[PDB]
């Protein structure tokens, strides 16, 4: 059936790079897109970036300096990359499929990303 | 080993109608499989077949039968076995088909179908030449 | 030895493909010049014309091989 | 040389034409036409016992149906409304092998048709095409060419109705009003089913062709301001349909909307 | 861009009663006659789940006791029978402009 | 299908032209029955031509497909149902 799974990199050092892989199953990445949404407990939900149906990408204005989203249709994978991590970015990170009328129906397991030393 | 001139016309009409109907079955079956929703693909394909096969059948039947009538007439008048009649009557069938419309429409359709029959007659020589030897 | 239906269908398929190749460039001789590059491209338009003419002639020639 | 022919030749076919109509509208021509009509009704009455045989009636019941509207024909407004209320009374009573194997996979047209099937459990391509041919396109085109804004108020969106109102405002400043007819509409078909947004709003694309005459009359005198009673001109129309999830209980619209309207 | 606001930040209802959540926008999120606002429910240890999309359509598999309505700048969500397993955190999310954003949060419990 | 290329071209063509002619006479009569009250002349020709090309193939193609399907069903089991 339709199912999304994530990697688990956590407990990273400050000012380091983070890379998350979302593996999809049950659909194709060239006919559906992917949203990337984090949920910090102190600032609520927010929106990071999307990879559209057409292959183009988009990011938020406040996080455009360090975001990167790429895709791979053959292995059915979506890669997320943040170059810099600080202490205010301890959160849970999710990837979600968007279908008709831009609805985030099917959501992944979500990874708990912690920043410490 | 062909039929006489006035009685090959109905055979040409029927053959062209059958060719149009079967080609419409394949074409609109693929289209109705492509355009229908997920759960009701077969019903949409069968509805598209039963709605759009006879139009292609009638179109190809009229074109083939009118071309065969003009070919039999130009063979009865010119009284030769040249391939040029297969050009000429085809050109007249262009002038028979798109008459409603305009002068430019008739000219373009007749010239295009004449060029199509000309390249058919150009291609057929190699098949008549190399398949035998 | 005429009555071999597979030979007739094979000959009709081959003749339909060979006339489809010629009708593809026959269609593409003037349409690319009149409509310019188009939304697809120069190569894509002529390739689509060749493929469409080849299919639409090969299918009806395969039907007309038997009839 | 050859360019001077078209001025001289085209008139010479015309000057002999009206004399031919003078031949046709003569007493011999009218008498032969009326006798041809009378003997045509006579032959119709003579072959009416042939047509009234019940085997011919059964084979006509097999053959004849509403699919004649597929091949053309225009519907009068009273007959169109009678057909609508009749149907309402009836209803209310490296090319990898995965690319080859993805022929059964879900496409974007599958998403669009699945959405419109989820909205209404009676939608299909043939049923909507029949409803589009018999009611929607003649109503839209007749209200378009006759200049009636109340019918086009319900169907259009904000942008094409605003464009049409700005178009008609100049004609209101031109002291003229639009008159015309629609003689035949053919080829009402669904071209493609796409999603046209970054938000993935499903849309449908409709194409048709028609025969129309456009002329403008003075509202005071009544003389011709533009156009001709002759010169029947052919046009094509391309429309983009979509559906509102709400107001589906509103009749005379049934939740449909037109986004873009292009005349070619 | 479009700062949203949820009215009942703390809500408690008895069993079988109607609960109403109000979501308000800064501007109008209407496009082509349709309002692009969706509703999300999050369990205390789960990823969020879609409930209502395009303000009048139920999500896949969502029971019929969740309803949504409203337009312009004001939208509302109604649960007329209250069940004991519907204790969660509720969000409203707009989907018109490019900077997508989510609401504050609503805690819903049973006395 | 097994083919046999006989009693199929003749059966389809001889009823296709028959139905086309019957539709032609019926469409000419029905177009003549709905002449406009005014006389621009050319518009009468356009009306009757649109009427005849509407009426014709609708009475042709149905008879053609009916005879073709009947002949296909017959010739599929013509030699397979001798008993
Ligand atoms: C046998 C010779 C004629 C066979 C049919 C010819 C033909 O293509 O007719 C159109 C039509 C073929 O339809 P189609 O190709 O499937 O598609 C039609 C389109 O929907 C839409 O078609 P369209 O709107 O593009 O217009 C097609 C147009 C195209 O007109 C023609 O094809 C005219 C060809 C013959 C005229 C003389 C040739 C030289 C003059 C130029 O046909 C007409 O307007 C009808 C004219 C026929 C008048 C009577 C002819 C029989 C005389 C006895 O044939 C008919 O329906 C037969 C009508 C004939 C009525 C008389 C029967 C008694």
């Amino acid at each position: 059936q339709v199912q999304l799974k994530q990697s688990g990199p956590g407990l990273v050092q400050p000012s380091q790079s983070l890379s998350i892989t979302c593996t999809v199953s049950g659909f194709s990445l060239t006919t559906y897109g992917v949203h990337w949404v984090r949920q910090s407990p102190g600032k609520g939900l927010e929106w990071l970036g999307v990879m559209w149906r057409g292959g183009s990408t988009d990011f938020n204005a406040a996080f455009m300096s360090r975001l990167s989203i790429t895709k791979d249709n053959s292995k059915s994978q979506v890669f997320f990359k943040m170059n810099s991590l600080q202490a205010d970015d301890t959160a849970i990170y999710y990837c979600a499929r968007y279908g008709n009328y831009d609805a985030m129906d099917y959501w992944g397991q979500g990874t708990s990303v912690t920043v410490s030393s | 080993s062909r039929d006489p001139c006035p009685i090959v016309i109905l055979n040409d009409f029927g053959g062209a109608f059958a060719m149009g109907a079967i080609g419409g079955v394949v074409w609109h079956g693929i289209k109705g499989f492509r355009n229908s929703p997920l759960g009701e693909r077969g019903s949409g394909a069968m509805s598209a077949i039963k709605a759009r096969a006879p139009v292609l059948g009638g179109n190809f039947g009229v074109w083939g039968g009118l071309f065969s009538t003009f070919d039999c007439a130009v063979k009865a008048v010119r009284k030769r076995e040249d391939p040029w009649n297969a050009i000429i009557a085809g050109f007249f069938t262009g002038g028979a088909l798109a008459v409603r419309g305009g002068w430019r429409h008739t000219r373009n359709s007749s010239i295009t179908c004449a060029c199509l029959l000309g390249v058919i007659e150009g291609v057929g020589l190699m098949f008549q030449r190399y398949a035998a030897w | 030895q005429q009555p071999s239906n597979w030979d007739k269908f094979k000959m009709g398929l081959m003749m339909g493909t060979t006339v489809g190749v010629c009708t593809g460039i026959l269609f593409g001789g003037f349409a690319i010049a009149t409509q310019g590059p188009g939304p697809d491209g120069v190569v894509r338009t002529l390739g689509k014309y060749i493929a469409g003419s080849a299919g639409t002639f090969g299918l009806f020639m395969s039907i007309g091989s038997i009839i | 040389g050859s360019t001077i022919v078209g001025k001289t030749l085209k008139k010479t076919g015309e000057t002999m034409e009206h004399i031919a109509t003078k031949a046709w509208e003569s007493e011999l021509g009218k008498n032969t036409r009326k006798a041809a009509a009378a003997t045509a009704k006579k032959l119709d009455e003579s072959f009416e016992p042939v047509r009234q045989t019940k085997i011919y009636k059964e084979v006509s019941e097999v053959i004849d149906d509403g699919e004649s509207s597929r091949y053309g024909g225009f519907i009068t407004k009273e007959q169109r409304r009678l057909k609508r209320e009749r149907d309402l009374a009836s209803g209310k009573r490296r090319k990898i092998t995965n690319k080859v194997g993805g022929f059964f996979a879900e496409t974007e047209s599958s998403r669009v048709y699945s959405q419109f099937k989820l909205m209404d459990p009676t939608f299909s391509n043939e049923s909507f095409t029949r409803h589009l041919r018999e009611y929607i396109v003649p109503e839209i085109l007749e209200a378009y060419v006759k200049g009636d804004v109340k019918v086009l108020k319900k169907w259009f969106s904000e942008a094409p109705f605003n464009v049409y109102a700005a178009q008609q405002k100049i004609f209101k400043e031109q002291d003229v009003y639009a008159d015309g007819r629609i003689l035949d509409i053919r080829g009402v078909e669904i071209v493609s089913a796409k999603l046209l947004a970054p938000q993935d709003i499903p849309v449908l694309v409709v194409g048709c062709r028609a025969q129309e005459i456009n002329l403008y009359r003075k509202k005071k005198t009544g003389e011709i301001a533009a156009g001709d009673e002759a010169n029947i001109l052919m046009s094509s129309y391309a429309m983009v349909f979509t559906r509102d999830p709400e107001q589906i209980d509103d009749d005379e619209t049934e939740g449909w909307k037109i986004l873009e309207f292009v005349r070619g | 861009d479009i700062v949203l606001t949820q009215s009942p930040a703390s809500l408690a209802v008895s069993l079988g009663q109607r609960a109403t959540i109000s979501c308000r926008a800064s501007e109008s999120v209407d496009i082509y006659g349709i309002s692009f606002m969706n509703w999300f429910q999050q369990k205390p240890g789960q990823p969020p789940k879609l409930l209502i999309y395009a303000t009048s359509n139920q999500g896949s598999g969502v029971p019929a006791r969740f309803s949504g309505s409203g337009s312009g700048t004001d939208f509302s969500l109604n649960i007329h029978p209250m069940e004991e397993d519907d204790t969660a955190m509720y969000f409203c999310q707009q989907s018109k402009e490019v900077p997508r954003t989510f609401g504050g949060g609503t805690k819903l419990e049973i006395k | 299908s097994r083919g046999w290329t006989d009693d199929l071209c003749y059966g389809t063509g001889a009823v296709y032209l028959l139905g086309l002619g019957i539709g032609g006479f019926s469409g000419m009569m029905q177009g003549l029955q709905n002449i406009p009250p005014n006389s621009p002349g050319k518009l009468q020709l356009n009306t009757v031509l649109n009427h005849i090309t509407k009426r014709g193939p609708f009475l042709g193609n149905n008879a053609g497909i009916l005879a073709l399907s009947y002949n296909i069903i017959n010739s599929t089991i013509d030699a397979l149902r001798g008993k």
